[PDB]
C-alpha cells in the first residue's frame, strides 16, 4: 500500500511566446539529445 | 533572383577540437 497526494485548486500559470530561430541539422541540436524536453513551448515568427 | 530569395525565409544562414587535442597529449 501507498498514501497519495491530492490536487489542490485551479491554480492559472500562463505561457508566453519567446523569440529566437535554429537551423542546425544534428541530433542534439542545444545540450543534449531529446527535444521536446528542450525546445521552447511555442516560439515567435 | 527574387524566387530563391523567397525560397530561403528563415534559413539563418575548429575550436572544440582545439580543446580536445590539448587533453589528447595530456
Amino acid at each position: 500500500t501507498l498514501i497519495n497526494q491530492h490536487i489542490l485548486k485551479p491554480a492559472p500559470p500562463p505561457t508566453e511566446i519567446p523569440a529566437r530561430l535554429q537551423v542546425k541539422p544534428p541530433q542534439p541540436a542545444a545540450m543534449k539529445i531529446p527535444n521536446r524536453p528542450t525546445l521552447l513551448g511555442g516560439s515567435a515568427i | 533572383s527574387d524566387y530563391e530569395r523567397l525560397m530561403l525565409l528563415l534559413s539563418d544562414r575548429f575550436m572544440r577540437l582545439r580543446f580536445v587535442e590539448a587533453w589528447r597529449k595530456k
